């Protein structure tokens, strides 16, 4: 918002959702309507739901996480991103947050991927948790406990160490102990070797 | 198969069509081999390229895969292998593997990811890599895709022979028919040369 | 060298090495020896030999590359080195420099491995090349040489350029492409593990 934009741009998905029912809102005002729209949200839901059988979908998903997440506290299920510096992990991020989905925590080394949220004029997410893996307190208790789970499968002290060192194995870890609720990634790396140390 | 037999290195094979705005697509095979070998899957794919060349449209085949292009042991190495025997068969022919689905038919997911590939302007001929994946696909297609799908038809006979399914409704008999009276003309002037 | 050690300790192996040749070099020179030592360093060779069956074969092996070496225009073979801030691949760089053997090139940070070579004192290799992936100019240039060798087994563009950007493959395709002669890795992986990117 300033000099170089003014207006929304002509293609806003937004424009209705924000302006159809505005519109509205001062027809009932002004008293020419002679039918009231009661569920402000679930009108602009309908608004949304115009295009995409799918989009009304994840709405419905969306409205039932808000549903039990208001019943347990409003806590937000803690959610941690090995790859952050994936553009495109961050750009969804944003649209994330102001529907207050989950607390997401970003996984590299904290000022290069400031540098990138920076970089893409995503302002939305300058709060977010950001943790290097070697850096964390818990790094050791980690890697200790990826020792017992795996050193009859191939792995020395010094494997665990340097596979904990990855931001992968580093999210799993946190939320087999409870240090987060999920993760998600494969946003970089092929499938399998993403789905491997989950 | 007992009585009028196939042609030399022929393989029975249950083909259909589906019908887009355009163009069209044509599956295979989709009722006869249950886990077809490489040798089988090019030999499939180049019978449906000569009824697909007998329209006048460009064949363009792909070996279908849950993989794009890993030739990794299993049903991705038979595709991929499948179409290296297939171009070692008929070298002017667009024809790639081992990939996925989508990835055949879409040329813009084509030449973005696999810029390489010899397959471009989407494919217009799926050959499956077993019976599950073929039968499954058509039906599904069929009811879901609310495209139009035709078939299936019977091919690689020495002669014009056709089976039906019991489940055969009477336009299906019909166009069925269609295709039979053509081959049959096909086999004619095949005697011609 | 200062207040705190003022004479080679005394388990040194140097010592002999040392000492020894200048004891027979002043029994010749004031002339009270009555067998004349020519080849200083045959001399010192033999000294070290004189303690193992495997040492007298690796210095008639390091005699053949110092041979074929001075035989080729005094040129050194360029050994790639992904683990550049390996502890121990450093020491051994150490000892093996001052017996010119072949030009080392490091791989990782830049400043991290000065880092690590300060961090251990080490400064026989201040000035040996170290190359960071991301940034060797030839990258892309080798990201699309790996990618026509492996885009046929399931490899995509994206995953060739991280795996390019990984020291082992980039050592190997450094080798691969003659813009270095040879390559030792896996001091930090396990064998399978750093044999497969060769």
């Amino acid at each position: 918002f300033g000099r170089d934009y003014l207006i929304p741009k002509p293609f806003d998905t937004r424009v209705l959702l924000w302006v159809a029912p505005e519109v509205a809102k001062a027809a009932m005002k002004s008293g020419v309507a002679t039918r009231a729209i009661e569920d402000w949200d679930q009108y602009r839901e309908s608004l949304e739901a115009l295009q995409g059988p799918s989009k009304v979908f994840i709405r419905s998903a969306i409205n039932r996480v808000h549903q039990n997440s208001a019943a347990n506290g409003g806590e937000l299920p803690r959610i941690v991103f090995p790859e952050g510096t994936s553009t495109k992990v961050l750009k969804a991020l944003a649209t994330l947050v102001e529907e207050k989905i989950c607390q997401p925590i970003l996984l590299g080394y904290p000022e290069r991927v400031k540098e990138k949220i920076k970089a893409l004029d995503i302002p939305l997410l300058n709060d977010v948790s950001i943790v290097h893996p070697s850096s964390h307190p818990k790094y050791f208790s980690f890697v200790e406990k990826l020792y017992s789970l795996r050193q009859r499968k191939g792995i020395n002290l010094g494997e665990a160490e340097r596979l904990m060192a990855d931001p992968n194995y580093f999210a799993a870890m946190m939320v087999n102990q409870g240090e987060a609720d999920g993760m998600v990634s494969g946003s970089s790396i092929n499938y399998a070797d993403a789905v491997r140390p989950i | 198969l007992q009585t009028i037999g196939v042609y030399k290195e022929g393989i029975p094979a249950g083909l259909n069509f589906v019908l887009l705005e355009d163009k069209f697509l044509v599956l295979a095979d989709t009722t006869v081999n249950l886990n077809p070998t490489a040798e089988q899957c090019a030999q499939i794919a180049l019978q449906a390229a000569k009824i697909v060349e007998y329209f006048g449209i460009e064949p363009r085949v792909a070996m279908l895969s849950y993989s794009n292009f890993s030739g990794a042991e299993g049903t991705p190495r038979k595709m991929k292998k499948a179409a290296e025997i297939a171009r070692s068969l008929r070298p002017d022919l667009m024809i790639e593997g081992d990939m996925q689905a989508d990835t055949a038919v879409n040329p813009e997911i084509m030449e973005r990811l696999f810029p390489f590939s010899g397959l471009k302007g989407g494919a217009n001929v799926l050959v499956f890599p077993n019976l599950e994946s073929s039968n499954i696909a058509y039906k599904l297609i069929q009811q879901i895709g609310k495209a139009e799908v035709i078939g299936p038809f019977l091919t690689g006979v020495r002669r014009s022979a056709n089976v039906l399914q019991r489940t055969t409704t009477v336009d299906g008999i019909v166009n069925s028919v269609v295709f039979t009276a053509l081959e049959a003309q096909y086999i004619k002037e095949v005697l011609k040369s």
